[PDB]
């Protein structure tokens, strides 16, 4: 006409600004998408048989196991479980060197510190508390508890930095932190999960001060330590994500979902690049760890099982039984010689 | 929720089961006692998930349907122990009613009716099972105030099941009691229905606005072509496939295999293996994984003077080692050794680094050297390192 504001007009023109970059990605994102990874992978020879077998059961804990962490020297282990108890291992000879009783039910994390000489572990108490490894005769680890973090909610994962000096920790209050353990400080924390976060895994790059989380809300984030901001997040399962682990260069990380699927996301693709998954497979995967070289994944299932995948050419290349409960946690040898397996039936078993 | 997720699937596989062109045959066999209505072996269900889910272990179909069977799908009716066997074992169906996913977390005062139910049948003369009497009595004691109208209130269930259809009456009274199978198992048995704890829990010109810096950030990430992605992780793993212990057997054993130690020792001796430093030659990631390989690659560029930029790099790796305490102390003194002007170990940065790092070091914290170890990162990457690899030191020691 010849009146009219004509506010529209304008919003068509930022409409059609916003339209045309998302179709821009959503092209960018086909062109880029020119194979399949299990189809260029059809190039690598198929493995062997797999003859994987249960070399060591660690019997002691008096509930549930819910986490396991081994250590650098290759053949020590440290696990919790439900009735509070953490108990460190000399796995090899299956001999019990330590062992604390946390005020605490459910001590869903525990790590094990790169010098070997600590333990961080924490739960129901909504805190990760640090305990020092001594070869003390009659030795009081309670009485040594460095209280380093503190959440609002529950404890789901942690883990020591390349240091003993700093520890990473995920809560059920939807926040990944950064902490000093000598002081206790908050180094840096982590917002953006919708709901609980659930695990957390460190970049192996030991230059790269990033890592990843998942949680309730599907999604798998990647962070940055120095700015606290999140810089790459993945939606593609259908379930919480209970694992996530770094593929072994770094840049790319695998996930385990109560989808009953894990997944393999590459940073530089900006993609999920695999899905293994099986119609039999019906059970969601708690931990998945990785092969030195990356070629296998190695998942633990609600279904008790154990299932051993192909990372590059996606077959399932063994299946593993053993356990009469629930695997809670699993995690691969810092040599990748073996691989231990904690359940709820109260038992871990290394396997080779 | 997540433990219904598993429960649709499992309910999806009982709605195959049950087609009639290709369903499990649910027949009436007889006995030489008494006549068994509505019944299937347990050979039949491990063979339909063989065929039809495309399971070849049988091993793994065994246990994918002892799964279903523990937490009440189907279940035995000579046992209160949820299992699947592959043999003549009878089995039968659970009735939708009494699925898991069916809102259940039944009250003990609803079993103390159920227990209580059970003693009268038979003319009162059934006996329940030491577990389930055991349940009994400490429901007894404690609902002794009420026990009166538990009693009335089974009494008057078994009223309605006394009139009742006698091969219904048959089959309902096994499926109410696999139902309780599954909420109050047999002691020793896997409780399916515990849970973990994590899971038992403006106008519209900014909103465009909004938008177009989003999308906008997402055009800024660098990406790659599937083709080159999927080449390098091809390319990574068969680099190290003869180092992964699962794929290669480790020399001399796998301790976990022979229980010879002597292949840890190896790996922690001072002196490296021919695969160890072929293995450094991979990236310079290698070389500063190795201990040793570090010693070497340091012991190399001080020979030919020139660790000033590895020097840094440690000094700065060091510095996010140490407490927070120590941290604006020692970011002066890896300033003054290498980046102050007159430094000792002077390290060369591009100006858009040394800027940002002066400013930096003004307020110091674990970060502090980020700009300017990424570049000396890059500089070595591209030049130290190479200079390692193809130094005498490193083909002597390359060549055992």
């Amino acid at each position: 006409a010849t009146d009219g504001l004509h506010e529209n007009e304008t919003l068509a023109s930022l409409k059609s600004e916003a339209e045309s970059l998302k179709g821009k990605l959503e092209e960018e994102r086909a062109k880029l998408h020119d194979v399949e990874l299990h189809q260029v992978a059809e190039r690598v020879e198929a493995l062997g048989q797999f003859v994987m077998k249960t070399r060591r059961t660690l019997k002691g804990h008096g509930n549930k196991v819910l986490c396991m962490d081994w250590c650098k020297d290759k053949r020590r282990i440290v696990s919790s479980s439900q009735d509070g108890k953490v108990i460190v291992w000399d796995s090899f000879t299956t001999n019990k060197e330590h062992a604390v009783t946390m005020p605490c039910t459910w001590v869903m994390a525990c790590a094990y510190a790169p010098s070997g000489c600590a333990i961080a572990c924490g739960g129901l108490d909504n805190k990760c508390s640090v305990y020092p490894l001594t070869f003390d005769k009659n030795e009081n680890m309670a009485a040594k508890k460095k209280s380093v973090a503190m959440h609002t909610n529950y404890l789901s994962a942690c883990s020591f930095t390349n240091s003993d000096m700093q520890i990473l920790t995920a809560s059920g209050d939807g926040t990944c932190a950064l902490w000093d353990v000598e002081s206790g400080q908050l180094l840096q924390s982590f917002h953006g999960h919708g709901a609980d976060v659930l695990c957390l895994d460190l970049a192996p790059s030991e230059t790269g001060n990033t890592f990843v989380s998942g949680g309730c809300d599907k999604k798998a984030m990647v962070w940055d330590m120095r700015s606290g901001q999140c810089v790459q997040a993945f939606e593609t399962h259908e379930s919480d994500v209970n694992s996530v682990r770094y593929y072994p260069s770094g840049d790319a990380f695998a996930s385990g979902s109560d989808d009953a699927t894990c997944r393999l996301y590459d940073l530089r693709a900006d993609r999920e690049v695999a899905i293994y998954s099986k119609e039999s497979i019906i059970f969601g995967a708690s931990s998945v760890d990785f092969s030195l070289s990356g070629r296998l994944l190695f998942a633990g299932y609600n279904d008790y099982t154990i299932n051993v995948w192909d990372v590059l050419k996606g077959s399932r290349v063994s299946i593993l039984f053993g356990h009469e409960n629930r695997v809670s946690t699993l995690r691969v040898s810092p040599d990748g010689t073996a691989f231990c397996s904690g359940s709820w039936d109260h038992t871990l078993r290394v396997w080779a | 929720s997540p433990n219904m997720l598993v429960y649709r699937k499992m309910e999806d596989v009982i709605a195959r089961m049950q087609d009639e062109k290709n369903g499990i045959p649910i027949r009436t066999v007889k006995s030489f006692l008494s006549k068994i209505p509505s019944v299937f072996s347990g050979s039949d269900i491990v063979q339909w998930l063989i065929k039809n889910l495309t399971i070849e272990d049988p091993v793994e179909a065994l246990h994918l349907g002892t799964l279903m069977a523990a937490h009440g799908y189907f279940f035995p009716i000579s046992d209160h122990v949820l299992t699947l066997k592959d043999d003549g074992t009878f089995y039968r169906f659970q009735t939708p009613y009494f699925w898991p996913s069916n809102c259940w977390e039944p009250e003990n005062t609803d079993y103390a009716v159920y227990l209580c139910k059970r003693t009268m049948q038979n003319k009162a003369r059934l006996e329940l099972a030491d577990y389930e009497a055991e349940s009994l009595a400490r429901l007894q004691r404690a609902f002794a105030r009420k026990w009166e109208f538990i009693f009335m209130q089974a009494e008057a269930q078994a009223k309605v099941d006394k009139k009742r259809d006698k091969i219904e009456r048959k089959i309902l009274d096994s499926q109410e009691r696999a139902f309780w199978d599954v909420h109050r198992p047999v002691p020793g048995c896997v409780n399916t229905t515990e849970v973990d704890i994590k899971k038992s829990s403006p106008p519209t010109e900014d909103e465009l606005q909004q938008q177009i810096k989003y999308w906008q950030i997402q055009l800024d990430r660098h990406r790659l072509k599937m083709s080159k992605v999927a080449d390098s992780l091809l390319s990574y793993t068969e680099q190290y496939v003869e180092y992964d212990p699962f794929l290669a057997p480790p020399d001399p054993s796998n301790p976990w295999l022979s229980d010879d130690t002597t292949f840890w020792e190896l790996e922690a001796s001072k002196e490296p293996s021919q695969q160890r430093v072929k293995r450094w030659g991979f990236g310079m990631d290698e070389a500063l994984k190795d201990p040793v390989g570090r010693e070497q690659f340091l012991k190399f560029l001080e020979s030919e003077f020139s660790s000033e930029n590895l020097r840094f790099w440690l000094a700065v790796e060091d510095l996010k080692k140490r407490p927070i305490r120590e941290v604006p102390s020692r970011v002066q003194e890896i300033w003054q050794e290498f980046l102050a002007p007159g430094a000792p170990s002077a390290i060369n940065l591009d100006s858009k680094s040394y800027d940002k790092t002066t400013q930096n070091v003004k307020e110091p914290g674990r970060y502090t050297f980020e700009d300017a170890q990424e570049h000396i990162y890059k500089l070595m990457k591209s030049d130290s390192y190479p200079r390692f690899i193809r130094s005498s030191a490193y083909q002597e020691l390359l060549q055992a």
